[PDB]
C-alpha cells in the first residue's frame, strides 16, 4: 500500500512494540516494493535484534536478512537468516526463499569442504537448526530422489552417514553404484 | 547426468584456469627471448666493413 | 479519378519487398547463426536489432494504407510449423501461401480479427523446440505495427495486447531462466515494450501495479547479471520518478551500486540526462555541470538535434546560475536556436543583472519557462540575480563606493552592502580579505591561478586522474584487439 | 530505443503550430547578414551588441564632447 511513507520508520523507532508488530507485518508487504525505505531503519532493527527484550527474533531476522541481500552482501543476510532461530516456512516458488536457501546450501557445503581436510582439532561449531533446514529440503528432494542429484548432493555435503539412507530405497542398485563411482572419479 | 554435469565441468574449469599462469609465463618470457635474439642478430652487424656497389 | 485509380496500385506495396527481405535476413541469419551454438554467440545481432528499431521508428509506411492494405496483419511467420521434421513440403508451402494471395484478390480486414493471436503458442510456436526465441522474434517485431496510431480507441486493444503479452510471457516467464542470447535480447526488448506502453500508462490512469512489481521482476534478475537489462529497467522507473518524487532520503545514495560495464552508446547519455535532471535541483556546480556537459558532448550516433536540445536548455539554465553563461557556439542546427530564442534575451540579461526592469520583463513575454510549472528555478533565479551580481563584484575591483557602485547595483546602504558582501565571502566560492581601518572594506581578491604556487600539490590529482583515464584508454586499445584476435 | 524522441518532436510540431514561419523570417533578417560567418565569434558580438542595445551604443563620438568635461 504505502511507498514513500516514513511513518513506519518512526513506528520502528518507537517503544511499546505491541503496536510495532502489525506495523512490521504490514512492512513485510511493501518490503518487496521498496527495500530502500528500510535502509535507515536497519540499524534500529539490528539494535532490537541484539537484546532479548523483544519476544520474536525471527520477525526482525527475516526483515534484516531480506533487506541485507537487497543492500549489502549475502553473508550478512545469511548470518541473521541462520541466526533466526526457530522458523516455520512452507515451500514457495518465490525468489527470496530459493535464493536464501541457495546461499545457505552453497555456504554449507563450502564449510563442509573447509572442514573436509581437517578431520580432527579446531572443529568449527555447527548449529542443529542449520542441519535441520538443510536436511528438510534434502529429504524433500530425496523422496523419489529423481534418480539424479541424490548421490550428487550426498557426495557434495561430505558427510559420512548421509548416503546410507539414500541407497535404502532405489531402483537398479548396481547402476546407482556405478553411476555413483562414475560421478566420484570425475571430481 | 544432469547434476553430474556440474561436477564433471569443474575439472574443465580448473583445467582452463591453470592455463592462465602458463600463458603469462610464455608471453613474459618469449618477449625477453625475442629481444635477446634481436640483440643477438643486432650485434652481428659491425661498423667496420667493405663497401661494394 | 481515372488517373489516380490507374496509378493507385503501385505505391502502397513499396516497403513490402525490403521488409520481407529484412525480416528474412535478420531472422534466418540470427537463428541460422545461433542454431549450432546459442550459448556461444552473445549480443552479436543486438546492435543490428536496435539499429533496425531506431531506423523503423521514423517509418512513413502507413498513410493511405488504412483501406484494405491490412491483409498483411492476419498472415504471419509460419516457419516449419506443427512438425519438427519433413520441412520440404513446408518449403513448398512458403511459396504456396504467398502465391495464394497473388492470384486475383484476397479477403482483408482491420479490427475484425485481432485477439486470437495466441492460438499457435498454445501448442507450438514454430518448431516445438526453439519456441521462446522464434516466438519472440515472431510476435515482437510485428506488434508495434498493429499497435501503431495510439489514438482513436486503440487503448482497449492496447490493453488486450498488454494482458496477452503478460499471460504468454511477461506475467512471470515461460520458464525459470532462459540464460541465453535470446534472454539478453529479451531484456532490452521487454524494456522497449515497457517504454512503448508507458505512454498509455501516463495517458489517463496511474500506476498501482506493473512497475511496482517490476522491482520483484528485477530481483527475481540475479546479481551476477551484467545489469544491462537491470539498468534499462531502472531507466523507466527513474523516469517514472522524474516528474514527482521530492523524497531524496533513500534512492539517492541507496540506488548507488558497483556500476558494472555498460555502453550501448545510448543509455549512458539518457541515464546521465536523468540523474543530471535529478541532481540539477540542488544546483551542483562541480559534478553535475561537467558531467551533464560531457553527456551533451556524447551520443553523436543518431540525433543530437531533437534530443540534446532539452538537456542543452537545462544546461544553460543551470549555467547562468553561476553568473557565467556560455552560449551555443560549435553546434549549428535549426532547432536549439528556435528553442532558445525566447530564453536568449533573458539569459543574455543575466550578466547585466537589473532587478527592477527584468522583473517585469520576464513575466511580460514569459511563456515556456514559466510553463515548466511551480515557478521554482525562476523564483530562485530572481534573487539569484543579486548573488551572481555580487559575484561579478567579486570579479570586479576591491574598493566599494557608497555612491557610484551602490547606484550601479541599484542598492544604496552602508549595512546591507558589507553584509551581502560578507554573505558572498562565507560561500567559499571566492577569495577576499576583510579589513576595517577608516570604515571602508577592502579585499585582496586575488584570482591568480596555481602557477608557481605549490605546483606539485596543485596538479597532483590532475596528473593522477588524467593518467588513470589514459591508462584505461590503454586498456581500451588493449582488450578490443583481443576481441578481434579471439576467433583468429 | 530512441522512441522517447517522439513526444519531443510532437512538442516541436506544437511550437511550429503556434506561429507559422514568423520567427524564421524575423530572425532571417539578422541571419542573412550573419550567414557564412563563424558562430563562435558571434557570441561576443551579440553580447556586446545586446549590451549596448539599451544605451551608449556608439559612444565614440561622445568622447570628443567628454574631453573637456572629463
Amino acid at each position: 500500500m504505502i511507498t514513500s511513507a516514513a511513518g513506519i520508520i518512526s513506528l520502528l523507532d518507537e517503544d511499546e512494540p505491541q503496536l510495532k508488530e502489525f506495523a512490521l507485518h504490514k512492512l513485510n508487504a511493501v518490503v518487496n516494493d521498496f527495500w530502500a525505505e528500510i535502509s535507515e531503519s536497519v540499524d534500529k532493527i539490528e539494535v532490537l535484534y541484539e537484546d532479548e527484550g523483544f519476544r520474536s527474533r525471527q520477525f526482525a531476522a527475516l526483515v534484516a536478512s531480506k533487506v541485507f541481500y537487497h543492500l549489502g552482501a549475502f553473508e550478512e543476510s545469511l548470518n541473521y537468516a541462520l541466526g533466526a532461530g526457530d522458523l516455520f516456512n512452507v515451500n514457495d516458488n518465490s525468489e527470496y526463499v530459493e535464493t536464501i536457501i541457495a546461499k545457505c546450501i552453497d555456504h554449507y557445503t563450502k564449510q563442509c569442504v573447509e572442514n573436509a581436510d581437517l578431520p580432527e582439532g579446531e572443529k568449527k561449531p555447527i548449529d542443529q537448526r542449520l542441519e535441520g533446514i538443510v536436511n528438510k529440503m534434502f529429504q524433500r528432494c530425496l523422496d523419489d530422489h529423481k534418480y539424479k542429484q541424490a548421490i550428487g548432493i550426498a557426495l557434495e555435503t561430505r558427510r559420512l552417514d548421509v548416503f546410507e539412507k539414500t541407497i535404502l530405497e532405489s531402483n537398479d542398485v548396481p547402476g546407482m553404484l556405478a553411476y555413483s563411482l562414475k560421478l566420484c572419479m570425475s571430481l | 547426468d544432469l547434476y553430474s554435469r556440474y561436477k564433471k565441468l569443474q575439472q574443465e574449469l580448473e583445467f582452463l584456469e591453470v592455463q592462465e599462469e602458463y600463458i603469462k609465463d610464455e608471453q613474459k618470457n618469449l618477449k625477453k627471448e625475442f629481444l635477446h635474439a634481436q640483440e643477438e642478430v643486432k650485434r652481428i652487424q659491425s661498423i667496420p666493413l667493405v663497401i661494394g656497389q | 479519378p481515372p488517373g489516380g485509380g490507374e496509378q493507385e496500385p503501385p505505391p502502397p506495396p513499396a516497403p513490402q519487398d525490403v521488409e520481407m527481405k529484412e525480416e528474412a535476413a535478420t531472422g534466418g541469419g540470427s537463428t541460422g547463426e545461433a542454431d549450432g551454438k546459442t550459448a556461444a554467440a552473445a549480443a552479436e545481432h543486438s546492435q543490428r536489432e536496435l539499429d533496425t528499431v531506431t531506423l523503423e521508428d521514423i517509418k512513413e509506411h502507413v498513410k493511405q494504407l488504412e483501406k484494405a492494405v491490412s491483409g498483411k496483419e492476419p498472415r504471419f511467420v509460419l516457419r516449419a510449423l506443427r512438425m519438427l521434421p519433413s520441412t520440404s513440403r513446408r518449403l513448398n508451402h512458403y511459396v504456396l501461401y504467398k502465391a495464394v494471395q497473388g492470384f486475383f484478390t484476397s479477403n482483408n480486414a482491420t479490427r475484425d480479427f485481432l485477439l486470437p493471436f495466441l492460438e499457435e503458442p498454445m501448442d507450438t510456436e514454430a518448431d516445438l523446440q526453439f519456441r521462446p526465441r522464434t516466438g519472440k522474434a515472431a510476435s515482437t517485431p510485428l506488434l508495434p505495427e498493429v499497435e501503431a496510431y495510439l489514438q482513436l480507441l486503440v487503448v482497449i486493444f492496447m490493453m488486450n495486447s498488454k494482458r496477452y503479452k503478460e499471460a504468454q510471457k511477461i506475467s512471470d516467464d515461460l520458464m525459470q531462466k532462459i540464460s541465453t542470447q535470446n534472454r539478453r535480447a529479451l531484456d532490452l526488448v521487454a524494456a522497449k515494450c515497457y517504454y512503448y506502453h508507458a505512454r498509455v500508462y501516463e495517458f489517463l490512469d496511474k500506476l498501482d501495479v506493473v512497475r511496482s512489481f517490476l522491482h520483484a521482476r528485477l530481483r527475481t534478475a540475479t546479481l551476477r547479471h551484467d545489469a544491462d537489462g537491470q539498468a534499462t529497467l531502472l531507466n523507466l522507473l527513474l523516469r517514472n520518478y522524474l516528474h514527482y518524487s521530492l523524497y531524496d532520503q533513500a534512492e539517492k545514495l541507496v540506488s548507488k551500486s558497483v556500476f558494472p560495464e555498460q555502453a550501448n552508446n545510448n543509455e549512458w547519455a539518457r541515464y546521465l540526462y536523468y540523474t543530471g535532471r535529478i541532481k540539477a535541483i540542488q544546483l551542483e556546480y562541480s559534478e553535475a555541470r561537467r558531467t551533464m556537459t560531457n553527456a551533451l558532448r556524447k551520443a553523436p550516433q543518431h540525433t543530437a538535434v531533437g534530443f540534446k536540445q532539452t538537456v542543452h536548455k537545462l544546461l544553460i539554465v543551470v549555467e547562468l546560475l553561476l553568473g557565467e553563461i556560455p552560449d551555443r557556439l560549435q553546434f549549428r542546427q535549426p532547432s536549439l536556436k528556435r528553442s532558445l530564442m525566447p530564453y536568449f534575451l533573458l539569459t543574455q540579461a543575466v550578466r547585466t543583472g537589473n532587478l527592477a526592469k527584468f522583473n517585469q520583463v520576464l513575466d511580460q513575454f514569459g511563456e515556456k519557462f514559466q510553463a515548466d510549472g511551480t515557478y521554482t528555478l525562476i523564483i530562485r533565479l530572481r534573487h539569484n540575480v543579486i548573488k551572481t551580481g555580487v559575484r561579478m563584484i567579486s570579479l570586479s575591483y576591491s574598493r566599494i563606493s557608497l555612491a557610484d557602485i551602490a547606484q550601479k547595483l541599484q542598492l544604496d546602504s552602508p549595512e546591507d552592502a558589507e553584509f551581502i558582501v560578507a554573505k558572498a565571502i562565507r560561500d567559499g566560492v571566492i577569495e577576499a580579505s576583510i579589513n576595517h581601518e577608516k570604515g571602508y572594506v577592502q579585499s585582496k581578491e586575488m584570482i591568480d591561478i596555481y602557477s608557481t604556487r605549490e605546483p606539485q600539490l596543485a596538479f597532483h590529482q590532475r596528473i593522477s586522474f588524467c593518467l588513470d583515464i589514459h591508462n584505461m584508454s590503454v586498456k581500451a586499445m588493449r582488450f578490443p584487439p583481443k576481441s578481434y584476435n579471439k576467433d583468429l | 530505443m530512441s522512441e522517447k524522441k517522439q513526444p519531443v518532436d510532437l512538442g516541436l510540431l506544437e511550437e511550429d503550430d503556434e506561429f507559422e514561419e514568423f520567427p524564421a523570417e524575423d530572425w532571417a533578417g539578422l541571419d542573412e547578414d550573419e550567414d557564412a560567418h563563424v558562430w563562435e565569434d558571434n557570441w561576443d558580438d551579440d553580447n556586446v551588441e545586446d549590451d549596448f542595445s539599451n544605451q551608449l551604443r556608439a559612444e565614440l563620438e561622445k568622447h570628443g564632447y567628454k574631453m573637456e568635461t572629463s
